[PDB]
């Protein structure tokens, strides 16, 4: 009582119901380093301008 | 002559006091900026001297046609 699969059936993406737990870290990755914190606060004008040699702004 | 052409000495006194304060703050800021630049170029954890890396959004997290990878 076997029915041969039709065209386009054996190439289907099928669901699988299993009991094996999903691996937490299959790549065995390390701990990612902490990034640079942030840019915080509002922008205030530069103190005493450019402060480049004799220029006052 | 003093009444018509010149002013009191307190005016020049306070003016040069303000000028001295401004220049002292500028000198301190310049030294602090040099130190900050040195430290952040040595360590690289600051906003400046950040060199680009490879974006992680380019990686493809899909089946790769082989089980291992
Ligand atoms: C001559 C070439 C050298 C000077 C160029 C002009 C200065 C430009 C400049 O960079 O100013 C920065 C800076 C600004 O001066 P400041 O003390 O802030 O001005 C007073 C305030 O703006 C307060 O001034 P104010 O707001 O009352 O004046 C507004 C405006 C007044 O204009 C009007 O009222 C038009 C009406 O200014 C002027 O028109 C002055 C005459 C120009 O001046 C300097 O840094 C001095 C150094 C300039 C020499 C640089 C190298 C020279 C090389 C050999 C020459
Ligand atoms: C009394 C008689 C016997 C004694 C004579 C004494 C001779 C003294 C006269 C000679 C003057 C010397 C020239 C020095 C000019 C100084 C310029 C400057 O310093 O003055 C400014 C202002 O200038 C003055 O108003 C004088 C300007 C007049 C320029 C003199 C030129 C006169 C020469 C004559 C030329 C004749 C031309 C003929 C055409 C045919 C001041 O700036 P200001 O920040 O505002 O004021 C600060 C003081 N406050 C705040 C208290 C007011």
């Amino acid at each position: 009582g076997w029915v041969r699969p039709d065209l386009g059936e054996l190439s289907k993406v099928t669901k699988v119901k299993t009991d094996r737990p999903l691996p937490e870290n299959p790549y065995h990755s390390r701990a990612r380093p902490e990034p640079n914190p942030e840019a915080e606060g509002d922008l205030k004008p530069a103190k005493h301008g450019s402060r480049l040699f004799f220029w006052t702004m | 002559i003093a009444r018509t052409f010149y002013d009191g000495p307190e005016k020049n006194y306070e003016k040069t006091m303000a000028i001295l304060q401004i220049e002292a703050e500028k000198a301190e800021l310049r030294l602090k900026e040099l130190e900050v630049r040195r430290l952040m170029r040595a360590r690289g954890d600051g906003p400046w001297y950040q060199y680009p890396t490879i974006d992680k959004a380019l990686i493809d997290h899909s089946p790769k046609t082989t089980p291992d990878n």
